[PDB]
């Protein structure tokens, strides 16, 4: 069997809470429960060993507990600084080995939406020169994120291997994102007008730019 | 304690990797060392133990001759020999110190891990670093940029202006091409009276090709 | 309707210089001009085809381009291996066949 584990949480700042992972009966109880922690872009690190004991490194803030099936790792308050996805590891011994949660992401509890502004970048003559045209367009100063976007020629859509890169975090509190579509130069110059749209969960805007200048 | 070693360099299917952190401040006898990865958006798996005092490492299940394990003690350092690796291979390789020891098959229920820091990557890859052969950008307030193309491994870095701008540089993520190429992107923002007036460039540096490429976006004609 | 090519090309390494192949009425403009190079006893190769792709083997130092009825091309750099006879090749629909002019000969001053 496979430990399962919440893939996130929602949880409001100043108040208690706890994430759960169901096992099974050789897995957890007779077995001891590890909580790994990992910052993103660093290494990870144990939270709590043995159900009971606290390693020394960290205040008397976090709580972890088994009970039967589900090991509980109650979580005193939350704070907005610090989101770190929490790991579940145990024992089998029929599968003789150590098996490993899937990870529950923590969030904080709405901010209102933002105004997105797409830009349109044509190639210039020099990638026509190598017999090759690609087109990128990017979505930026939206919030929240969760964007989908697509190309439309303003008479059909197109779909020959259409990408979405995910969204990322940005250091000025907003999200950006970015699309690419590669041709060739004959269907390139086949339309006149290539746009853009996004999906802002009920705001659209499409970006008209000419491949002329 | 400390885990402090080189990146693990890009390897291709059906070949072998290397991965070793080097071991200091206390005696290399008495900790048994794990290997595990960090798989996205899943789990981890685990394989095996090393023990470094006699010749008993054992395997797991679904890990019959993945792995080969071979230990030194001159050097006090774990070996890696890595093979037929495939596309599930994607994820970066920390080596998990354990406290204590344990041989027989019901003592490995007490300990823990104990320290993580500074892990290595090691992922298959189809594309291999190639030679970065890139062409401006010609752009669209008012936009501008250059894209990256026919480059491996991940990542790059663009600067504008050698360096001297550092406000609306963002690297946007790239994504996973079907022949195996990515795409990083960066933007700055300019105001619309200057658009093929004032030259601008950016400059992109390739570490494991040595080349430097320097760029003028021009409108397109 | 026949194409007016220089017999000697005066290029001085180290600097850019363009040559002109200039012809007719209804010979440059209503079709491409492409150029071509061949080495003194060999067989020729393709330099420049339709003024807008450079195509593979070929190094990225001959730029091709038209601008109006003359013929522009444009070199960056010169090399002692790179001396080849090119020449100027035309499409024409008065003649129904290809237009070749005097051919250029480079000579390293």
């Amino acid at each position: 069997p496979v430990l399962t584990q919440p893939p996130s949480a929602s949880g409001p700042p100043g108040q208690s809470v706890s994430i759960s992972c169901s096992g099974s009966r050789s897995n957890i109880g007779t077995n001891f429960v590890y909580w790994y922690q990992q910052l993103p872009g660093a290494a990870p690190k144990l939270l709590i060993y043995k159900n009971d004991q606290r390693p020394s490194g960290v205040p008397e803030r976090f709580f972890g507990s088994k009970s039967g099936t589900s090991a509980s790792l109650a979580i005193s308050g939350l704070r907005s600084e610090d989101e770190v996805d929490y790991y579940c590891a145990a024992w089998d011994d029929s599968l003789s080995g150590h098996v490993f949660g899937a990870g529950t992401k923590v969030t904080v509890l709405g901010q209102p939406k933002a105004a997105p502004s797409v830009t349109l970048f044509p190639p210039s003559s020099e990638e026509l020169q190598a017999n090759k045209a690609t087109l990128v367009c990017l979505i930026s100063d939206f919030y929240p994120g969760a964007v989908t976007v697509a190309w439309k020629a303003d008479s059909s859509p197109v779909k020959a291997g259409v990408e979405t890169t995910t969204p990322s975090k940005q250091s000025n509190n907003k999200y950006a994102a970015s699309s690419y579509l590669s041709l060739t130069p004959e269907q390139w110059k086949s339309h006149r007008s290539y746009s853009c749209q996004v999906t802002h969960e009920g705001s659209t805007v499409e970006k008209t730019v000419a491949p002329t200048e | 304690v400390q885990l402090v070693q080189s990146g693990a360099e890009v390897k291709k299917p059906g070949a072998s990797v290397k991965v070793s952190c080097k071991a200091s401040g206390y005696i290399f006898s008495d900790y048994n060392i794990h290997w595990v990865r960090q798989a996205p958006g899943q789990g981890l798996e685990w394989m095996g133990w090393i023990s470094p005092d006699s010749d008993d490492t054992n395997y797991a299940q679904s890990f019959q001759g993945r792995v080969t394990m071979t230990r030194d003690t001159s050097i006090t350092t774990v070996y890696m020999e890595l093979s037929s690796l495939r596309s599930d291979d994607t994820a970066v390789y920390f080596c998990a110190r354990s406290v204590g020891y344990c041989s027989l098959n019901s003592c490995q229920r007490w300990m823990w891990f104990d320290t993580w820091g500074q892990g290595a990557l090691v992922t298959v890859s189809s594309a291999s670093t190639k030679g970065p052969s890139v062409f401006p950008l010609a752009p669209s307030t008012a936009a501008l940029g250059c894209l990256v193309k026919d480059y491996f491994p991940e990542p790059v870095t663009v600067s504008w202006n050698s360096g001297a701008l550092t406000s609306g540089v963002h690297t946007f993520p790239a994504v996973l091409q079907s022949s195996g190429l990515y795409s990083l992107s960066s933007v700055v923002t300019v105001p619309s009276s200057s658009l093929g007036t004032q030259t601008y460039i950016c400059n992109v540096n390739h570490k494991p090709s040595n080349t430097k490429v320097d760029k003028k976006v021009e409108p397109k004609s």
